[PDB]
């Protein structure tokens, strides 16, 4: 978080309450048609109605594709789950192209399941039956309550509790000055150890005494957890917590990812269903970002068709830098996108244009401001003329070392001259490839 | 700051053994 | 017939209610169950004699609390000069 | 609130939409056009549902966007959930746990279901009163009796030893509406007839109530059981297989295995203990499969237990995967002679307004003529698709600006901000040297 | 940073596994201890008898032997491959222990990818 990474400057979309794009706000400078067609995105991923939508980012590289998605996520905030993919990491070793998209996409879905826990706590004082004068059946003593007085920092209170929980009571061992709680939702008495007061200098106990319980007896909170399918999922497929044969070999052996099967996941489906229609859970429908959507082969590609005809599927957005490439897993099959056109036909293309010198001044100066940089008015005109060739990432990747040089040169901000010195040290792309191409004899292969 | 040394070593050898130990007595 | 432990539900009026009673055919089992114990004792802190801070530790041989080893020479000393002294 | 399943592309097929004699109406049920289709689609789902013919393959093959998919949705939401439907992509036959022939035997062993019905004896009643009487101390028998009640009776029940546990172990009370099952002595509660006492503290807040059953005690109900060969394959495969029914990790099984239950299930049916629920196997672009899982579906659909298989493609004459060789649809010949194949029409401009209307009404959506006119000839020009889409984004566009129809400046905002595949294309082609690659 | 208490093992009593006094020592120190049921299973487990050189942690009551002290009658002509002699510790038998350590984020993970996931740190089957 303390750390500046290469979107740290990205707080959102700029737009005004029309949705219109302001030129300069939120971090994002120009692309203006962009990140309009990105805030109606935004507006149909909170809206939650629509399911399987895709969205292509289409522009040269360098264009914003990441940071409008990142923009996207800062718009709709923690509460909406937002999750992040390159297309290489379908490649994995233990399952399948297809059970890592279908994972991803779970992952995209979320669950947020709120709660009341109610809990009485505190220091037994009282252990009573209350007998009856009547006994049942003639012989003996019957009891029809039991009266446990519970005592915290701020109050003491009594419990008329049903006499069945004399068995829990005996189970765990409750004696007086012993430190309990007990769920009203479960009617589960818990000891959870002994009160310190009890305790001596010369005792050896570590879990044993406890500290006695501050604020009131009755306890009760709402607790809201968010969840997501593939947690449920993943928590259904490989189980932890049980003591038969199958969790200790689960535990023994290295873990694995498994393929999930669609019985589970439809077990899972009716579950979430269940808890909505109850009112413990609402769903949150989230997003799933796929960049470099072109390193993903032609069964990922043909899978994405039936993941995003479903009716459970997140919105996804697809980033691609690429031209008139060849699918991967083809042999000589070219697409606009390096994509198929069948998945073409699927997904709304928004298109990054490239930015005019002032706009690379803009987003420069942003970066500089970011990074706590001061820059004078002249080295961020060289700067931008140094970004209207090379590339943006290079103007802006020369700024810390720019600022470096002159810390140790001992000046408080960055002059031409220490931009004219970074860019004499540094090579960029075009400049290392004139000297490659210049040499190409001297180096290898 | 604990390893024995060879010095301590035999020293404990050759010493004789410690006197018993005294009963508690409630003072 | 035995010492046994009756568990009882029933529905009464309130237009019913259920409620559940526990019968203990002797009152052994009762007792056993319900010991009725009084709440415990807050032990007295102990304070060391050579230097008043609170106690810490307990020589064993003189269970005499203390919280310093300069505390713990001085206990020691004058068990050996008791012993000295009375034999 | 929102339900895990919402607006999806296909969420306004309800069914094929035919008559009794199988003739398509123009628009029932969510589908549009495509008359032949639909009519070839209902005569497949007629040999499905009359269960008969084993291993039957049908393609349906046609352009993008002409109504597969659609086609597939519909006949399965028109086969309901008695029957059951495998959809599958070409793609997802490609694993790493098990081969490409034991996932298509698998994909068709979940398309046949086993069903296995029986009659037991039930006591559901009201609990009046429970009395359990157990040693104080040490080994001992216990000693129970229970009183269930319904509207019109009442009994008095000696309980055994494990019965007693069963009530133990399940906290069963006064008022507590259960059911037990005599052979397995299962007990469930369903509910609470009345309240618990109110003296009571830490109980919690209490629920709504159940009436009382009524009728006789101890009834006699007809319990059905349904599993796919699937399953059954699984579970005997070994021990953790019921856990290998929820992660997958079912490696590849035993032929021997598959066999016997193949055996077993015959033998079953022939003794009327058992009977066989066949039901569909959909691939969507079976292109993908290769040439070995092209062979193995060819001698697979030659046993009894297959299921009816229905595949899509979009594709002309193509090289067929794993191979050099150029085929119809991307399909081997073999394959092709064994399977009927159902072509696809494109749509008109009257079908594609009114495949637009639909969505329209499926999303909530209002829209003026004009702006469904724009939308129809924007849908002729690009895709079918591209208009779906551009109905909820100009929806979006319209509630922005406090509105309450879209109108064709919306449909003008909408198709400005978001490009189909030709005007992206065109956009490409002028800063081509901008991108990376070609 | 952690609190532990550091000394020789003298006499460890128990009577009955319900209740018992353990007896540690240094060169400077000496106090008696009352036990609980899970201390004196901890110090069972660990077979701690004495003339054993212990640490305990206060917070977790976790017991680990550092070694065992030499007397005559301890003369052993074979010893065990985790047996060792150490010196008894001196000043306070109470004691706080500061650990400071470089770990990378990798190692976190692997620690936390299973139950004993610090082996694959060494076999690297992550
Ligand atoms: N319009 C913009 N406003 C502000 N910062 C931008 C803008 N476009 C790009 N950037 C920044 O410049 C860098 C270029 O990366 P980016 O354009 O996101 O790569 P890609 O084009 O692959 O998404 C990013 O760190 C991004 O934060
Ligand atoms: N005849 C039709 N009636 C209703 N909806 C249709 C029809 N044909 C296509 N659609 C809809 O158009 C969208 C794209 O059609 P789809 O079936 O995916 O094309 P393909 O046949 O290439 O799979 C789907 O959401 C589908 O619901
Ligand atoms: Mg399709």
């Amino acid at each position: 978080t303390q750390r500046i990474a290469s979107h740290s400057h990205v707080k959102g979309l700029g737009l005004d309450e029309s949705g219109l794009a302001k030129q300069a706000a939120s971090g994002l400078v120009g692309q203006e048609n962009a990140r309009e067609a990105c805030g109606v995105i935004v507006e149909l991923i909170k809206s939650k109605k629509m399911a399987g939508r895709a969205v292509l980012l289409a522009g040269p590289p360098g264009t914003g594709k990441t940071a409008l998605a990142l923009a996207i996520a800062q718009e709709l905030g923690s509460k909406v789950p937002f999750c992040p993919m390159v297309g290489s990491e379908v490649y994995s070793t233990e399952i399948k192209k297809t059970e890592v998209l279908m994972e991803n996409f779970r992952r995209a879905i979320g669950l947020r399941i709120k709660e009341t826990k109610e809990v009485y706590e505190g220091e037994v004082t009282e252990l009573t039956p209350c007998e009856t004068e009547n006994p049942m059946g003639g012989y003996g003593k019957t009891i029809s309550h039991v009266i446990i007085g519970l005592k915290t920092a701020k109050g003491t209170k009594q419990l008329k509790l049903d006499p069945s929980i004399f068995e829990s009571l005996q189970k765990e061992r409750v004696e007086a000055g012993d430190v309990i709680y007990i769920e009203a939702n479960s009617g589960a008495v818990k000891r959870q150890g002994r009160c310190d007061t009890y305790a001596t200098e010369f005792d050896l106990e570590a879990e044993e005494y406890v500290p006695l319980p501050k604020g009131d007896v009755h306890k009760k909170k709402e607790i809201i957890q968010d969840v997501t399918l593939h947690d449920l999922d993943v928590a259904n497929a490989r189980p932890q917590g049980g003591q038969d044969i199958l969790s200790m070999m689960g535990q023994l052996m290295k873990p694995k990812k498994t393929e999930i099967t669609d019985k589970l996941r439809g077990e899972i489906n009716k579950v979430v269903n269940k808890y909505i229609d109850q009112g413990i859970a609402e769903l949150v429908p989230g997003v799933l970002f796929v960049d470099e959507v072109h390193m993903l082969d032609i069964e990922c590609f043909t899978y994405l068709h039936r993941a995003l005809e479903s009716s459970i599927a997140p919105i996804v957005i697809f980033a691609s830098n690429r031209g008139n490439c060849v699918i991967r897993g083809t042999e000589d099959i070219t697409s606009p996108h390096g994509i198929p056109l069948d998945l073409l036909d699927r997904v709304m293309i928004i298109r990054t244009m490239l930015y005019t010198p002032q706009e690379m001044k803009q987003i420069i100066k942003i970066r500089a401001q970011t990074e706590g940089i001061n820059i004078s008015e002249e080295a961020l005109n060289h700067l931008g003329e140094i970004g209207t060739k090379t590339t943006l990432r290079y103007s802006v990747q020369l700024l810390t070392p720019a600022n470096l040089l002159a810390k140790i040169n001992g000046k408080d901000s960055i002059e031409k001259e220490h931009v004219e010195e970074i860019s004499e040290l540094f090579y960029d792309a075009k400049s290392s490839a004139k000297i490659l191409a210049d040499q190409q004899d001297k180096y290898m292969k | 700051r604990h390893r024995l040394s060879r010095r301590v070593l035999l020293e404990v050898a050759t010493a004789p053994d410690p006197p018993p130990r005294p009963k508690p007595v409630k003072m | 017939p035995g010492p046994i432990i009756t568990y009882h539900s029933v529905t009464v009026p309130l237009a019913r209610c259920s409620r559940t009673f526990i019968t203990f055919s002797d009152d052994a089992t009762f007792e056993e169950w319900f010991p009725q114990g009084r709440p415990p004792k807050v032990p007295v802190r102990e304070v060391c004699p050579v230097t008043h801070r609170p106690a810490l530790y307990r020589d064993p041989v003189t269970d005499i609390p203390y919280a310093t080893a300069r505390a713990f020479k001085i206990i020691r000393e004058a068990y050996k000069k008791y012993i000295t002294a009375h034999g | 609130v929102t339900r895990i399943e919402r607006i999806g592309a296909h969420s306004h097929i309800r069914g094929l939409g035919l008559d009794d004699a199988l003739e398509p109406r123009q628009a029932s049920q969510g589908m549009v056009g495509q008359l032949a289709a639909r009519r070839a689609a209902g005569v497949v789902l007629e040999m499905i549902r009359e269960g008969k013919i084993a291993g039957r393959a049908v393609l349906i093959a046609g352009q993008p966007g002409t109504g597969k998919t659609a086609i597939a949705m519909g006949m399965a939401q028109a086969l309901g959930p008695d029957t059951p439907f495998t959809a599958i992509a070409g793609s997802e036959i490609f694993s790493l746990e098990m081969s490409k022939t034991e996932a298509l035997t698998q994909a068709f062993r979940r398309s046949i279901g086993v069903r296995i019905k029986e009659e037991t004896e039930i006591i559901e009643g009201e609990v009046v009163e429970i009395q359990i009487d157990r040693p104080a101390t040490g080994t001992g028998s216990k000693v129970g009796k229970l009183t269930l009640k319904t509207t019109e009776m009442e009994t008095i029940y000696d309980l055994g030893t494990k019965m007693i546990e069963s009530l133990t172990k399940d906290k069963v009370q006064a008022g507590d509406v259960i059911t037990i099952d005599k052979a397995t002595g299962k007990i469930s509660k369903l509910g609470r007839s009345f309240t618990r006492a109110r003296d009571y503290d830490a109980m919690g807040s209490q629920t709504k109530f159940v009436q009382c059953p009524d009728g006789e005690l101890q009834k006699r109900k007809e319990v059905v059981h349904t599993v796919s060969l699937h399953e059954i394959d699984v579970i005997n495969s070994r021990t953790q297989g019921f856990l290998a029914l929820f992660s997958g990790d079912t490696g590849e099984i035993k032929s021997e295995v598959r066999e016997q239950i193949n055996a077993k299930v015959a033998e079953w049916r022939e003794e009327g203990k058992a009977e066989i629920i066949p039901g569909v196997l959909f691939i969507d672009e079976v292109h993908m499969l290769d040439i070995e899982s092209f062979s193995f579906l060819n001698r697979a659909l030659e046993s009894d237990m297959a299921p009816v298989l229905i595949m899509a493609t979009n594709r002309g004459i193509t090289r067929i995967r794993g191979t050099s060789y150029q085929s119809p649809h991307g399909i081997p010949i073999d394959l092709l002679d064994r399977l009927l194949i159902v072509s696809t029409t494109p749509y008109s401009e009257k079908d594609t307004k009114q495949i637009l209307r639909i969505r329209c009404e499926e999303e909530d959506v209002e829209m003026s003529e004009d702006a469904y006119t724009v939308l129809t000839r924007i849908g002729l020009e690009t895709s079918l698709r591209y208009a779906i889409q551009l109905i909820t984004a100009a929806s979006l566009v319209c509630r922005k600006r406090k509105g309450t129809e879209v109108q064709v400046d919306d449909i003008k905002r909408v198709y400005s901000l978001f490009l189909d595949e030709s005007r992206s294309t065109q956009y490409m082609k002028e800063y081509q040297d901008a991108f990376l690659f070609n």
